[PDB]
RNA sequence: UUAUGCUAUCAGGUGGAUGGCUCGGCUCAAGAGCUUAUGAAGGACGUGCCAAGCUGCGAUAAGCCCGGGGUAGGUG
RNA sequence: CCCGAGAAGGGAGGUGCAAAGUGCCUGAAACCUGAUAGUGAUGGAACGAUACGGCAUGAAAGGAUCUCUGGCAUGAAGGA
RNA sequence: UGUUCGGGUCGAAGCAGGGCUGUGAAGUCCUGUGGACCGUUCACAAACGAAAAUCCUGGUAAUAGUAGCAGCAAAGCAGG
């Protein structure tokens, strides 16, 4: 419902920021994608996300390893997230545009931080058998990225 | 009937929950002291009588003991006050004739008892806690007690002075002479007041 | 500041207290490290089957008067002085620098504290917590 | 009783928590149990059963005041 | 007029909060300058639109000007010169309190004003 | 660059405890104490420039007339 | 002013002593995300107490005949 | 609450983490936050101290990105 502070405060001299506010996506899948893309470059990250949305590339699922089998190539369980990939792509676009407005060079920048902070919950309901109604809720996510000109 | 205007019934056993009373059309506990909105176990009661009794002989004896304590310079001095007079202070009967606060202040300055009045004035300070919201905003100090034999304009002139309490001889009690159960209160008398106390409390 | 006047018996007692209070337990309630609802103060164990209350050597140590420090140097600062907590500038006259050191109260302001510290520096009294 | 003396005692000076239930931990209400199970206490207190003597009306009776010669 | 039997804060704040709107005219009171008080005999007066005030407390100690408006319910007056700026830049009146001002020039146009001030 | 993890601290999210404040509540005391067929209390419906709820009012409808108090703003 | 399909939202830049940014005073814990220190894919458990070591920290509020290493004098029970 | 002596925008209460004192209940001080109130001597009071009641109210985990989104009417494809 409001703004958010960042868990890391890089110097504004060589730094770009961006936040995705209250995205309606799964926090676990977004956590896995954010883990995968941290430390890479901007162009490499965008190419990898393009290949993920195209179903040509699998992200490794290490913490939330359930509901998945092992994928081709050299890895254990992994999936093909789509919605989380598109949300992260939008946030990356915004961060690169902000950095180029700062007068910096996007092509030689790194994702030095990408986290998720799940936000408020809208409380829905679903009717069960024998007269009970258990909740079903709309989880939200906050995505944060920081780009830096140092490795 | 606070916390008890309800028709709650227990669900009994077999329902998987506790045995407290609950609402008839819901599962919310009520009426019991550990349930939210329930009554209070052992609250205060308006019919409790908290008055105390003291026999007249021992009450008069305590009053005499407190009156005789103002003669001792040590009890008065260590109790808090500041004075430069020869205890006890006795004044001529025209003190009941004073009608302006300025005249009373002149007399107190000339009798070496005005620094206590100033101490009470500057010691007035804001109280701490929930007492501020209920009417007791400050904490006051006690300076000086003036005693007169009969009602006169002096009970109206030395009335606004900070800390000073002026009373007649037929209105002395133990609070006036032992504020907080500590005797040694600075006081002033007159000749008529001395006349009134031949067998006053014996 | 006035040199301390620890005469030899009191110096011996002071070193004895240093050693003994070195070898003293923490006196923490039972199972305070296995739940977070419990704070780390001391409560007497009360159940009949409890292992600490039954005085098992591995469970810890019960609170008892055997751990008391020597009566001559009880309450003294580890520097050897006795600390009195000062909350006004009308209480430095009721202090002697030979064995007492003041501790200015926490809530004193800045200029009040400056005046107190000036009068304490001149008086020879040692100040434990002074911003310097 | 001194309530503060028993903060942390649980039973509060009663023994088991199965005591202090109600009127059955006292043997009945009032002077109940006259001569079945409280007979000895009934005799020692001064509540023995029986009726003994008669009374005259208070209209006719008098209670004289006395004073000795000494 | 609420006597010494109203020494409870709850009662005083009720009286000041839910007041009849003809009593809120009295809360628009401000001190008079020396000449005004020594020629009308009232130590104070009420502030009305069209008179010159001298601010005494706050950020504008010493600035003078007319009263541009008065609101009874709010309890605040508006003065010439005393302004605040928007973020985009637009000078706006800043409300004050009539007990922080001094009256130096009364505005006599009602005719009933003189009687209203005193007696 | 040892992955999945364990312990402790820090930064952030969620959450709404603690503290400070309070036009509310409760108890005691002193007063005052009936109203309606000349249509009561209570209810339904309506009534605002933009007006859904509450409050007030009744097709003259957040209201009309007269006397006093009050004085420069008012439109719950 | 720039990004964005945008009356969403983000960045930069302002207002204010202070963001206190609209259900906006302070803002705890459970719970969740990241970072730092120790440890870690040959390993046995009421999660700790006591003694000895490794690694990390030890600004304030704690020590300066205090910490470390040795010499000398007296030395109780015991005593080669 | 009565009484004595005080502190605070040159920064009170509260909160997070630390140093010292006490056998202990606990006290006091330091650092970060906070932006307005808080103590103390001698006494007196109580709607006065929580780890547990298949305790009450609120918030929130694991289970878990799992079950379900099939059974009685298996419905969609091309071009624009
Ligand atoms: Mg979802
Ligand atoms: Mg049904
Ligand atoms: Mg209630
Ligand atoms: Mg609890």
């Amino acid at each position: 419902m409001a703004r958010i502070n960042y868990s890391i405060n890089g110097d504004p001299e060589t730094t770009s920021k961006a936040m995705g506010s209250e995205l309606h996506i799964s926090p676990k899948k977004s956590r896995e994608v954010c883990c995968k893309i941290k430390g890479m470059k901007a162009s490499e990250a965008r190419k990898f996300l393009e290949d993920v949305i195209a179903m040509k590339q699998a992200v490794p699922f290490k913490k939330h390893h359930d509901g998945s089998g092992h994928r081709k190539g050299p890895m254990a369980a992994g999936k093909y997230p789509i919605s989380a990939s598109k949300e992260i792509l939008k946030v990356l676009k915004n961060a690169e545009s902000n950095a180029e407005y700062k007068g910096l060079e996007p092509a030689n920048m790194y994702i030095i931080h990408a986290a998720i902070q799940r936000g408020r919950v809208i409380h829905g309901f679903m009717p069960r058998a024998r007269g009970r109604a258990t909740p079903k809720d709309t989880e939200t996510v906050n995505i944060e990225m920081i780009l830096s000109e140092v490795r | 009937y606070s916390g008890m205007e309800t028709s709650a019934r227990g669900w009994g056993s077999g329902r998987g929950v506790s045995h407290v009373p609950r609402l008839v059309n819901s599962s919310r506990a009520a009426r019991v002291p550990h349930a939210k909105g329930g009554r209070r176990a052992h609250p205060p009661k308006p019919e409790a009588d908290r008055s105390e009794k003291v026999n007249t002989k021992e009450r008069r004896y305590a009053i005499r003991s407190a009156i005789a304590a103002t003669t001792d310079p040590t009890l008065v001095s260590l109790r808090g006050h500041i004075f430069e007079a020869e205890l006890p202070i006795v004044a001529v009967n025209d003190l009941e004739s004073l009608e302006r606060t300025k005249q009373v202040i002149e007399f107190l300055e000339a009798a070496g008892l005005y620094e206590d009045v100033l101490r009470a004035k500057y010691g007035r300070h804001i109280r701490a806690g929930r007492g501020k919201l209920r009417g007791r905003k400050y904490k006051h100090k006690k300076s000086v007690l003036i005693v007169a034999g009969e009602n006169t304009p002096i009970l109206k002139a030395a009335r606004n002075l900070s800390g000073v309490d002026v009373v007649t001889v037929d209105s002395l009690n133990a609070e006036l002479l032992a504020p907080g159960t500590h005797a040694g209160r600075l006081t002033v008398w007159t000749e008529s007041a001395i006349g009134k106390l031949e067998g006053a409390f014996q | 500041v006035s040199t301390l006047d620890m005469d030899p018996e009191s110096r011996r007692l002071f070193n004895v207290r240093k050693v003994q209070k070195g070898k003293k337990p923490q006196f923490k309630r039972t199972c305070s490290h296995k739940f977070k609802r419990l704070d780390d103060n001391w409560r007497r164990p009360r159940g009949s089957q409890g292992k600490q209350r039954r005085k098992y050597v591995s469970k810890g140590a019960l609170v008892q008067v055997g751990y008391g420090s020597p009566a001559a140097v009880k309450g003294l600062h580890p520097s050897g002085y006795s600390d009195v907590l000062i909350s006004s500038i009308a209480e430095l006259e009721l202090v002697d620098p030979s064995y007492e050191a003041i501790r200015i109260a926490g809530t004193i302001g800045a200029q009040k504290k400056a005046l107190i510290l000036a009068k304490a520096e001149e008086a020879g009294i040692k100040v434990l917590n002074s911003g310097r | 009783m001194d309530t503060k003396k028993f903060r942390g005692s649980r039973t509060c000076g009663g023994g088991t928590h199965k005591n202090r239930r109600g009127a059955g931990n006292r043997g009945g209400r009032g002077k109940a149990g006259g001569c079945k199970h409280h007979f000895v206490r009934a005799m020692m207190r001064g509540y023995s059963y029986g009726k003994h003597g008669f009374k005259r009306p208070d209209e006719v009776s008098r209670d004289v005041s006395i004073v000795n010669v000494g | 007029m609420i006597a010494m039997v109203s020494k409870q804060p709850r009662k005083q704040r009720k009286a000041r909060y839910a007041a009849p709107l003809h009593i809120r005219q009295k809360f628009m009171g401000a001190r008079l300058s020396e000449a005004l008080t020594k020629e009308y005999g009232t130590r104070s007066a009420a502030v009305i639109t069209g008179d010159t005030v001298k601010v005494m407390r706050g950020d504008f100690k010493g600035t003078e000007g007319k009263v541009q408006s008065v609101s009874l319910m709010d309890g605040t007056i508006t003065v010439d010169g005393v302004i605040s700026t928007k973020v985009d830049g637009t000078e706006v009146p800043r409300p004050l309190n009539p007990s922080n001002v001094m009256i130096t020039k009364l505005e006599m146009k009602d005719g009933r004003r003189a009687s209203s001030i005193k007696k």
